[PDB]
């Protein structure tokens, strides 16, 4: 993956865990939107975030977001048993002759 | 209701060939871009190829560059990916993904049709 | 004297594609070796003249058609190519002699929150004649009903903004096009 992530951040219910996503200047530092995706095991990925609070229609509002320098976050406060899936960051990389969406390394989230 | 569904993935001998299609419904196909992206089992998502609405921008990952040709049909509501000369690492479930005029990194997804080579 | 290939490329602002500029370049030495030998221009492929022989020719009239367009919609700046820009905003002649160039301009033409300045003719009652520009404001009539009034159903304003947000992908990113035309 052209982005980077910690391998697995997870915690107990009732807690907040910050799932970072740090990358280069072309992908995060050039202002492109950072999206977070929920991939259940055996299921196609389903998006749940964009930038700072741009959730889609039909998700619980625990998943907030932020941006900081060349990084981002998926602070999820007070987890439940439904929040058991792999999580992937995203950006867009417009370096010359590449022009690609970039995905993260993959963070597993358990309770 | 955005509908991306694929068809064509199956077990092929290594060095063989395939063509995964991707049907589209619920949106203007000619407007947004289109991505082909896979997930090997026990692995994260690796971007594979991208095409845009006029198909004037076609891009490939370095691992598959010169190996694949992503082809789209702006009127048939269909997106194809010509699979040729498969190496070991292409054992993956291949997802079909579309960008959007809002962010063009926002992606919808397909249910994924598996490709396995051995 | 070195004629201005600097305020048709390094301009502060290019106008839209519905009302594109026409800067006649004449009475100079036109050095295209400074213009081809640069990595910025993504779409300096061209028609009628081989690009390496531009500095070996003398032309009668040289134009420079400054505008800025969407990233996908730059294959439509081509002779014989048909599309939406190519039909309604900027049509090259089929016997075009000249060299169109283009480069990406997210640093310049795409401010945060958007840049709604650049608009394009979505509708017109007829296809363009080549090298014709139409700065009009009449409401386009689409349906059977001749409204000729406020923008109702089947009654559209012909222009619409590009919406050059900085997050947008290279399909929608602002590409800055200069279309040179010769004898």
């Amino acid at each position: 993956p052209m982005l980077t992530q910690p391998p697995s951040v997870s915690g107990a219910p009732g807690q907040t865990v910050t799932i970072s996503c740090v990358g280069s200047s072309s992908n995060i530092g050039a202002g492109y939107e950072v999206h977070w995706y929920q991939q259940l095991p055996g299921t196609a990925p389903k998006r749940l975030l964009s930038g700072n609070s741009d959730r889609p229609s039909g998700v619980p509002d625990r998943f907030s977001g932020s941006k900081s320098g060349t990084s981002a976050s998926l602070a999820i406060t007070g987890l439940q048993a439904d929040d058991e899936a792999d999580y992937y960051c995203q950006s867009y990389d417009s370096s010359l002759s590449l022009s690609a969406v970039v995905f993260g390394g993959g963070t597993k989230l358990t309770v | 209701e955005v509908h991306l569904v694929e068809s064509g993935g199956g077990l092929v001998k290594p060095g063989g060939s395939l063509r995964l299609s991707c049907a589209a419904s619920g949106f203007t196909f000619s407007n947004y871009a289109m991505n082909w992206v896979r997930q090997a089992p026990g692995k994260g998502l690796q971007w594979v190829s991208s095409i845009t609405g006029s198909s004037s921008f076609i891009f490939y990952a370095d691992s598959v560059k010169g190996r694949f040709t992503i082809v789209r049909d702006n009127a048939q509501n269909s997106l194809y990916l010509q699979m040729n000369s498969l190496r070991d690492e292409d054992t993956a479930v291949y997802y079909c993904a579309r960008e959007r005029d809002d962010y063009d990194t926002r992606l919808d997804w397909g249910q994924g049709t598996l490709v396995t080579v051995s | 004297n070195l004629c201005p290939f600097g305020e048709v490329f390094n301009a502060t602002r290019f106008a839209s594609v519905y009302a594109w500029n026409r800067k006649r370049i004449s009475n100079c030495v036109a050095d295209y070796s400074v213009l081809y030998n640069s990595a910025s221009f993504s779409t300096f492929k061209c028609y009628g003249v081989s690009p390496t022989k531009l500095n070996d020719l003398c032309f009668t009239n040289v134009y420079a058609d400054s505008f800025v367009i969407r990233g996908d919609e730059v294959r439509q700046i081509a002779p014989g190519q048909t599309g939406k820009i190519a039909d309604y905003n900027y049509k090259l002649p089929d016997d075009f002699t000249g060299c169109v160039i283009a480069w990406n301009s997210n640093n310049l033409d795409s401010k945060v929150g958007g840049n709604y300045n650049y608009r394009y003719r979505l509708f017109r009652k007829s296809n363009l004649k080549p090298f014709e520009r139409d700065i009009s404001t009449e409401i386009y009539q689409a349906g059977s009903k001749p409204c000729n009034g406020v923008e109702g159903f089947n009654c559209y304003f012909p222009l619409q903004s590009y919406g050059f947000q900085p997050t947008n992908g290279v399909g929608y990113q602002p590409y800055r096009v200069v279309v040179l035309s010769f004898e």
